[PDB]
């Protein structure tokens, strides 16, 4: 199927607590695969699946100076923003970015991103025509001149197009037995009572990968949105992911409703009813 | 501004009393990124708790899941304690198996 | 693999 790779950085400052925290991480849709912390006694790239312990020095060498720079420009940046929303030397802050790659089911690019935060907020982003920048304010706009200045743009739009699919394609078929295996979710339905008069019905959806999935319920075939409590999907801790959804029906009216399953893993769409 | 965690505890596998498991505190949709979580047991904090490494989601929230194995039992109780900035006192939220 | 960045790259 369809395939992406992101990685996402965070860069906080903490006056009086040392220099700024950089952190990077590296992710093929749902599997995390490297990590950089400057907070680490030996700050250095470090593997997060067993299918890139494969590359060699080289890599994790380059990987390394490239995360050990980025500590040190976004620790500036952070300077830099500070004086942009003239904000004192005393508050914590954090600048996000996030940035990959998105390949079509073919293996071919779909399209490519390169998006920063400050503070939680939208602040620059790359176009998805990768030439162009959407700035969020008055001082991203400093940003946007800064780095049309310098061709960010077309620099960030040749590692989107060149390196970053290249890449994903080769962490791919180097993972293939687990980036390109759908686990589909193991389903049940649970009932409650909660009074005389009404009872939960909650259906679980468990084990899955990747993490998207759509659970709904149906009472006499009608979706039942407003009245579904659906958790966040949540990791299992073993790659996996898990999700239930809810929903309080009138006692006797069990056999009314329906739960909705669907997920790439799955050979056809489950329906579930509680099973008494 | 600020946003608060959301908080769900919860085991890898289906809870069997006896038989050993780990259990989960996923803390997510919070910024900023500062965030303390422990697991207790029987009120207890338990000492050796993992985690993983700091990520975002597109909202640019943060998340973390914390975890520990642990083998369930019928009257041993399990929580999960947070504290944020965007929490005046620390939240609990207590592991139920059905949730 | 990370994207790099020109010399005194900043915001």
């Amino acid at each position: 199927g369809s395939h992406s790779m992101r990685y996402f950085y965070t860069a906080m400052s903490r006056p009086g607590r040392g220099e700024p925290r950089f952190i990077a991480v590296g992710y093929v849709d749902d599997t995390q695969f490297v990590r950089f912390d400057s907070d680490a006694a030996s700050p250095r790239t470090e593997p997060r699946a067993p299918w890139i312990e494969q590359e060699g020095p080289e890599y994790w060498d380059r990987n390394t100076q490239i995360f050990k720079t980025n500590t040190q420009t976004y620790r500036e940046s952070l300077r830099n923003l500070r004086g942009y929303y003239n904000q004192s030397e005393a508050g914590s802050h954090i600048i996000q970015r996030m940035y990959g790659c998105d390949l079509g089911p073919d293996g071919r690019l779909l399209r490519g991103h390169d998006q920063s935060a400050y503070d939680g907020k939208d602040y620059i982003a790359l176009n998805e025509d990768l030439s162009s920048w959407t700035a969020a304010d008055t001082a991203a706009q400093i940003t946007q001149r800064k780095w049309e200045a310098a061709r960010v743009a077309e620099q960030r739009r040749a590692y989107l197009e060149g390196l970053c699919v290249e890449w994903l394609r080769r962490y791919l078929e180097n993972g293939k037995e687990t980036l390109q295996r759908a686990d589909p979710p193991k389903t049940h339905v649970t009932h409650h009572p909660v009074s005389d008069h009404e009872a939960t019905l909650r259906c679980w959806a468990l084990g899955f990968y990747p993490a998207e999935i759509t659970l709904t319920w149906q009472r006499d075939g009608e979706d039942q949105t407003q009245d579904t409590e659906l958790v966040e999907t949540r990791p299992a801790g073993d790659r996996t992911f898990q999700k239930w959804a809810a929903v309080v029906v009138p006692s006797g009216e069990e056999q009314r409703y329906t739960c909705h399953v669907q997920h790439e893993g799955l050979p056809k769409p489950l329906t579930l009813r509680w099973e008494p | 501004i600020q946003r608060t965690p959301k908080i769900q505890v919860y085991s890898r596998h289906p809870a069997e009393n006896g038989k050993s498991n780990f259990l989960n505190c996923y803390v997510s949709g919070f910024h900023p990124s500062d965030i303390e979580v422990d697991l207790l047991k029987n009120g207890e904090r338990i000492e050796k708790v993992e985690h993983s490494d700091l990520s975002f989601s597109k909202d640019w929230s943060f998340y973390l899941l914390y975890y520990t194995e642990f083998t369930p039992t019928e009257k041993d109780e399990y929580a999960c304690r947070v504290n944020h900035v965007t929490l005046s006192q620390p939240k609990i939220v207590k592991w139920d198996r059905d949730m | 693999h990370p994207v790099g960045d020109a010399d005194y790259f900043e915001y």
